[PDB]
């Protein structure tokens, strides 16, 4: 036809939403004057601690957890009795955000009166002046500003701040959103001696990372990833997935996070019935005609088949399960078969910069973008779990071939990575 | 008006040393049970906060990592009466004790006061948790009046005094801005066999301790650490007319001078043990126990009658080495202060080389620890490099009858 | 015309934003054995603290601050040493949010199945499992929720909750959004004897509100207010206005709200710049023209006229001053030359219920709902400020007069209302 | 074995009362220098916790909203030398002190130690902070076997003691869910004049105090609750036979015995002071002060070598009755124990009716505080109606000579 194409080409283009790209991002990489090794720690920890089954306890955990010598704690960690201070906890996150925002605006050209949305999460440290207004108060912002503060929400805050700037995206065009995932561990030291408790104290190390996204078109052929999809899912309204990773008090009067002892059953139930939603959205339909298909073939033929999950490896090309330990990527690669190389970010991620806590799919986003194996249409599958076990999942897709020196937190280690992670760092 | 408000914390290597496993020699085991506290009094601490301080401590320790390792054990496949010890390299760390004091730093420097670098220097050993016993301490003292007062406890397992020395002082010039000389831990140390169970009469042979590398003193010990000018220094070399020997009248005056100080309490000290830390039977490596350990026989009259000259002329051609076989005996030693009265030669030793900035010292002295019951004296170079810095470590039942003695010669 | 018609017409349909109604809300009323009364609390604070300097204060703030004898504080300050443990305010987070919510679906008939979207604020408690996701717990809400957590935004944060749902209730279609807006003041408390950080104490009181928005169709025979307008204006980019209201630690350890001496010029220019940006907005066409029929008489005429500040009380039926102290709505009062029986729920909201942080604005929309002074066609205006230094506005619309009985929390005590207040409350 | 872990927290009216002043009387006045403390003992608190106990004060200081109000002090238009206090009804609050003990109960009640109502009763007075002073204090101490013991520490300026047990009756009657007998408060008590400056005999005038309504007494004295038997009230009538008189056989027989037990210990009672609870002169209110002040002379045989018969027809038929002098005096009085011992007569008033959900009182005593140094003798009701609980002030000294000369009369 010649006229009836306003009214299709119309009512399409008005109905499809606003594209939302990654332009750039910016992972703090901490010095090496803050490393703590594994023997320090265990120093540390014989020192302040009198008993003999909390210290044989964290070595088991330390010693299996798979991290290395160049994970790093920050200053007020790094004194025999840790002294955790307010004015010592939020110096700390005027260290890990001012300079991962810093090296964000050198690497775009990014005006800091540009940015129009600003989202900041961060799990336990929170002032009355929030995080977000002390980068409003250091870079100049403007005063119209749409500022969140997510926090409490976890580990897995790191892709709720994505899909919150995502939705504040399709309402205010031609925008900017930064994006800042941290985690302050000063104010997250256990002092105490309970042995559900400790686990905290032995895998999360330093580490922030700032994003940026925009969804204008002057940016599509500037940005690295168009986000594809964000599928959230929070299990919560289980009563035993609620108290699973839980914030209590001890006898003594020392607040900690409390891991239960049925973590990897829970982990394991967020997990799968994340991947079950997202499954019908990235599989390709001549493997999604197995399930439309082969079901037909167990209500009249025979309830109990040989198992058959669907391979996520003809859907996507990186893999970037979140490092919240070594008991969890071996779990998701047995059941889901993964090859050496898929889980490979997600290991060398947690040997060298240990599990930090939201912003570890960064820091394994930018080990496939060192290493050269980023090309242009691959898609990155990003997987987090969190404390009352909201279990998000994002899937970006690469828009243009990242070159080999990319200036992140790896390009100084690379050349050494993928080293052998023993099964138990014998001492 | 003593220290307090300690905090500890410590520094590792900047780069990761992987499992490298530092051997040491069979001179590093004689000298296991002994430590160096060492003093470096600063005049004015400003600008020297406890961060740049600590921050060339991190390239520091990396190209000195035995130093931040930890004492292990290996395994003996034969039999298993002796496990060699070694110290194994994983970056565990070098402790740094924040304290402070609100005493004037130049009031307690001239105190004369028994026991003053025991306050200073962070008292430890290799002890009772042997494989997490640090083998360096470093205690930063901000004083009232502006003073600084560095205090090095250091273990005589890993390394010497020269040792010590120009490894601090490799460390004050990677924190002036300088760029310091190459270290050397190249050519590993390997024991050699020589089957010798004759124990040394300039070392007393302790018993078979196991997790605790100290022999604690049935008598209790202090530093009293006093001053010998330049003006006595050429009074000492006056009774050495009509007769032209190899009495080097630095050290063999005073260490003589104080040998007859100490016999004139004792009842007969016919015996010392020279301790002389050379320097040209050191070797290029930079962490070795290349002493010269040796006995002084009397062989006739008592040192208490008769006269320094006559001592210092004893204490110079008369030393009978035994360095090779304390080395390669199998029990253990006791060096200082065990079988004699123990005199150290730390005179040609850089101390005062730890220009932080562009600050020379005002006064740095050198003690120890672990001493034994008949004494050591460790003659150090004064500020000005003209008289000699004494640190007399005695019992403490044998100070107060020295400072009285020791002043007719003095003045 | 007659075929150039649908091409407007499906334009203007489809790029309109959608409307955001206001279902119903409720609000918590404390309970008769929670009240502190002046002599209860200047007997406290007399055998707490020994320096009369510390007391003298506390009385000449508490006598002049305008509140009454009914306000209430949790079941933990009534004891003379107070002891904020975790559990001891988490069991305060469990009363006055899921009793509001229990009034809310109750008047509604909310199934907990049909709740999207849910925005909760809190400033100072935030646990690592959220009140978000305790709200999920409890009710058995979906796992694919949209749940935020906002937590260190201030006293401000009840209409960025409010923008928040109004945001994402235009990307997704046909939802509900619930919105808590609370304040826990069990860990608000302060310790020490710093006379800065001694006015928390004596302000901050209990409520929270719990909120239905929704932006469905069938919502307009049954919704009470439409939003209309939700202005935000951040001064955190200046120095002095970002370390205003702060958090820190005294010298003896303990925390609080350190606020400064200029408090009263800073939320003054943080007031003239909201004011400002919703002028246009909202002013008559008849009043907005001193922009380009007067201030054209300015310029060339005088540098300086007879000060005329446009009186809103034409745009405007009904105020909603944020109950802060009473220093700040003489101040609004003499500014926008407001009668005395326009604030009046602002003066009485502070005098029954205190200053709750977060949620003042719902108790003093009850308060006119209460009165039967809640007409059909009216405007609402209601003014917050916060910590960053925030002013956040949001201006309603009534849909329907609301009745007389509302069973809020004002129906016990309305026949009592408006009261005199003194100057000085006699001690 | 003590009482530990004590946690103040405080219970307001429900109802705002607003700018009310409370004007007390004249005989208000003159018992203010006095404390009532009481324990009331329970043998399970299964189901009784801090919160089922604290809730229903809630209404039930509504009624009694003087209880809550705080004290005052009136101006002075002209001379400036009186100033009449007044509770000023400001709901302040009346302090809850939760409180546990490791002890048996069933074992410290039976104990007969001297001093067990100081440590369950909250020792408190209308003390130095005169204006900030809580009329009334809850003790809520739980055992270790299970047991409650309700320590009600009374202010006796705004109530009397009858006018106490029926103020905790109305909130036990509130908590076990029934309907309270309405209070009366709305006659405002008005000061009378009548110019009796004379002091009467029964008081003791102590000197004009302004910020602490408490007489020390020098003598440090304890609450020793002794009890009076069945058996023993029968062998106190065999006396009372061959004459006929007015003496009521359950009060005026064991004060009798007190009283010649007390003056063969001290040199001469001569006096005493009778201070019947009488319910016959009670008004309707429920915060008054109706109590029947008066003194008996001996007018012949000393007390210490008399019969007990002759004391009790002494004690009831020449009482000379004094409570309008009381009332009618200026400056400060001192009843109970100032001049003379006191004889309390608190043995109509039902104590055990105290019924919390529908548990009778095991044990209930009433203790004093405030008393002079002479002593006091509370002569109370038992469980059961037929025995009587003495519960004698006195200063200590003479407390364990009153346990040998009362053991020959109680068997």
């Amino acid at each position: 036809s010649a006229f009836l194409v306003v009214f299709v080409g119309t009512v399409y283009v008005m109905s499809r939403p606003r594209p939302v790209y990654l332009v750039d991002y910016a992972c703090y990489k901490p010095p090496a004057s803050c490393r703590v090794p594994f023997a320090t720690f265990m120093e540390h920890t014989r020192l302040i601690s009198d008993d003999d089954k909390s210290v044989r306890f964290q070595t088991r955990i330390l010693e299996r957890s798979g991290l290395g010598e160049d994970t790093c704690l920050p200053p007020a960690n790094h004194y025999i009795p840790p002294n955790p201070s307010m004015e010592a906890s939020r110096a700390e996150a005027q260290l890990v955000i001012f300079s991962a925002i810093d090296d964000l605006v050198r690497r775009t050209g990014l005006k800091p009166k540009d940015i129009d949305i600003l989202v900041v999460n961060c799990s336990l440290f929170s002032p009355t002046p929030s995080l977000s207004a002390m980068i409003i108060n250091k870079y100049k912002l403007r005063s119209n500003i749409r500022s969140f503060n997510l926090s409490g929400m976890g580990c897995s805050a790191g892709l709720i701040s994505i899909d919150l700037a995502r939705d504040m995206l399709q309402v205010h065009p031609n925008s900017n959103a930064l994006v800042v995932s941290t985690e302050i561990i000063t104010p997250n030291f256990y002092q105490g001696s309970r042995r559900d408790m400790l686990l905290p104290n032995c895998l999360f190390r330093m580490g922030a990372a700032a994003i940026l996204l925009s969804n204008r078109r002057r940016e599509a052929r500037r940005a690295k990833y168009r986000l594809v999809h964000v599928v959230r899912t929070h299990k919560g309204a289980d009563d035993r997935a609620y108290r699973c990773v839980y914030e209590e008090e001890d006898e003594q009067g020392f607040s900690g996070i409390s891991l239960s002892k049925e973590l990897m059953a829970i982990a394991g139930d967020a997990l799968k019935s994340n991947i079950t939603t997202i499954g019908p959205l990235v599989l390709p339909m001549s493997e999604q005609l197995l399930f439309f298909f082969r079901l037909v073939g167990r209500k009249l033929v025979n309830k109990g088949w040989r198992p058959y999950i669907p391979d996520f490896k003809l859907a996507f090309e990186h893999f970037c399960i979140h490092a919240g330990g070594r008991a969890v990527i071996d779990e998701l690669q047995k059941n889901l078969q993964l090859s050496p190389r898929h889980v490979e970010a997600s290991r060398m991620t947690l040997h060298r910069f240990g599990n930090t806590s939201s912003s570890s799919l960064w820091y394994e986003l930018a080990y496939i973008e060192a290493k050269g194996r980023m090309r242009r249409g691959d898609r990155v599958w990003q997987i987090g779990f969190g404390s009352g076990f909201k279990c998000n999942s994002a899937v970006w897709k690469c828009l243009r071939s990242i070159k080999t020196p990319t200036n992140g937190p790896w390009d100084d280690c690379i050349h050494r990575y993928p080293v052998d992670v023993p099964e138990v760092v014998k001492l | 008006g003593a220290v307090h408000g300690h905090r500890l914390s410590t520094v590792v290597p900047s780069s990761v040393t992987g499992e490298v496993d530092y051997a040491l020699a069979d001179a590093d085991l004689a000298f296991k049970l002994h430590y160096l506290r060492g003093v470096y009094y600063y005049r004015s601490g400003d600008g020297l906060a406890t961060k740049v301080l600590k921050d060339p401590m991190f390239p520091w320790l990396d190209d000195h990592f035995p130093v931040a390792g930890r004492v292990r054990r290996a395994e003996a496949e034969g039999d298993g009466a002796p496990r060699r010890p070694y110290i194994k390299c994983n970056d565990c760390g070098v402790r740094i004790v924040e304290a402070r004091c609100d005493r004037d730093m130049a009031e307690w420097i001239r105190d004369a006061a028994p026991g003053r670098i025991r306050q200073l220097c962070y008292d430890k050993v290799l002890g009772p948790e042997l494989f997490f016993s640090p083998l360096l301490y470093v205690q930063i003292t901000n004083f009232k009046c502006g003073g600084l007062a560095l205090g090095f406890s250091w273990a005589h397992l890993i390394g010497d005094i020269p040792s010590a020395a120009t490894c601090f002082n490799k460390w004050a010039q990677i924190l002036s801005g300088k760029k310091p000389e190459a270290t050397v831990l190249t050519p590993p140390n390997q024991p050699l066999q020589g089957q010798s169970p004759a124990a040394p009469r300039s070392v007393k042979q302790v018993g078979p301790m196991e997790d605790l590398w100290l022999v604690p003193a049935g008598r209790d010990m202090a530093c009293y650490s006093f001053h010998v000018s330049d003006a006595v220094l050429k009074k000492l070399h006056q009774q050495q007319n009509g007769r032209q020997d190899a009495a080097a009248g630095t050290f063999e005056l005073v260490s003589a001078l104080v040998w007859q100080a100490v016999a004139k309490i004792r009842g007969d000290v016919d015996t010392v043990t020279v301790v002389r830390a050379d320097a040209a039977a050191r070797s290029g490596k930079s962490l070795a126990n290349e002493m010269k350990v040796g006995y002084v026989e009397s062989a006739g009259s008592s040192p208490a009658k008769t006269d320094v000259a006559e001592l210092a002329a004893l204490l110079a051609k008369n030393v009978v080495d035994e360095t090779a076989a304390v080395a390669a005996f199998q029990g253990d030693v006791l060096v200082y202060g065990g079988a004699n009265l123990t005199l150290v030669d730390m005179e040609q030793v850089d101390l005062y080389g730890l220009e932080i900035k562009g600050q020379r010292p005002v006064y740095v002295e050198y003690g120890m620890d672990g001493v034994g019951d008949e004494g050591a004296v460790l003659v150090q170079p004064d500020a000005d490099g003209r008289g000699r810095l004494v640190t007399v470590v005695l019992p403490g039942d044998e100070i107060d009858s020295l400072r009285a003695a020791l002043g007719s010669a003095l003045h």
